[PDB]
């Protein structure tokens, strides 16, 4: 009955939020509640649905902390890139290596917070998965708190907007 | 394992009321000497470019946060009492002194590996080269600092 609809609407779900082109638009509603439940140490974090970098490529997803990770615990929004074990990962080039850029959109589209990376493949971040998820990487002092929240434009009608672009060069 | 590698970050901050960094960061015409007071206080205590290595320059709150990348447990071992002797502070007050063209700019520094403190782990370089060595370099160095590395040496041609 569950284990039976739940997993087929989880499914739909998933689908319904996938890319196959390395760029991903995450659209987080509800900010004001889930970010008091991050500060309230309740739910510190959220992963975003998966996407790729091909139809057949690697695949990724976001991984937030609306209060902080590490060392922006309490002062800074935390964001990081993970790479999860793709169905056709035997297929695909390893260490991953592209270039990531993380952004969190400006609702005025005036000034977006970016960070772009470039991997250093050294890191087991970036090594053929052998979990369902590897280590995130990413930015843990991507954006200072006050930026979103109270008075400016990163927050609009109780949402934000976390744009990933993967570098496809090479692939 | 294979090679003696970790990360931190080091956060600094001005003590008089103007020598705000983070705004003396996003100002164009400070940038550039900022990053070069900040690349050559590192290397003059720290350690050798080869061996401390600076990821990126967070502008954060009105500090700035240097993102690091230690090669070498030795090397690490040095900066970090270069740190807790004052050294670093020392030459880093010097250089952003004269980058922002000031009689003085009194600093406070902070070092974090993650979520780890290590301001409070001083006394135990062994517990803070462990902190550090847990934080894997996770990315190379940012472009911004290779943009500021080609302006620098432009700007001192002619």
């Amino acid at each position: 009955k569950d284990l039976a609809m739940a997993d087929l609407e989880q499914k739909v779900l998933e689908m319904e939020a996938s890319t196959y082109d390395g760029v991903f638009i995450w659209k987080i509603s509800d900010f004001p509640r889930k970010r008091q439940e991050a500060v309230a140490g309740r739910i510190p974090a959220i992963f975003s649905p998966a996407f790729y970098t091909s139809r057949y490529g690697y695949k990724m997803c976001l991984r937030i902390y609306l209060n902080g990770d590490g060392t922006g615990r309490g002062t800074h929004l935390s964001l990081f890139f993970v790479v999860m074990k793709g169905p056709n990962d035997a297929l695909l080039r390893w260490p991953f290596n592209q270039k990531v850029t993380l952004m969190l959109l400006d609702q005025n589209n005036r000034e977006h917070v970016i960070d772009a990376f470039r991997p250093d493949v050294t890191s087991s971040s970036f090594q053929r998965p052998v979990n369902d998820m590897n280590i995130a990487s990413g930015c843990p002092l991507f954006c200072p708190v006050s930026k979103m929240e109270a008075k400016n434009s990163y927050v609009r009608d109780d949402a934000i907007f976390i744009k990933a672009i993967v570098d496809l060069t090479g692939l | 394992h294979e090679e003696w590698v970790g990360s931190a970050y080091l956060f600094v901050e001005s003590s008089l009321d103007k020598v705000v960094l983070s705004d003396a960061y996003a100002h164009p015409q400070q940038k550039v000497a900022v990053y070069r007071a900040l690349q050559a206080a590192l290397a003059e205590s720290g350690g050798s470019p080869d061996v401390l290595q600076m990821l990126k320059i967070h502008r954060s709150d009105p500090q700035l946060i240097v993102q690091l990348r230690f090669c070498g447990r030795q090397p690490c071992g040095r900066f970090l009492r270069a740190y807790r002797e004052g050294a670093l502070r020392a030459a880093l007050q010097r250089s952003l002194a004269a980058a922002l063209a000031q009689h003085s700019v009194p600093l406070q520094l902070e070092l974090r590996a993650g979520a780890e403190r290590l301001d409070a782990l001083l006394a135990d370089e062994e517990r803070c080269l462990s902190c550090i060595l847990a934080q894997q370099p996770d990315r190379l160095r940012d472009e911004e600092l290779a943009e500021l590395e080609d302006a620098l040496r432009n700007l001192k041609c002619g």
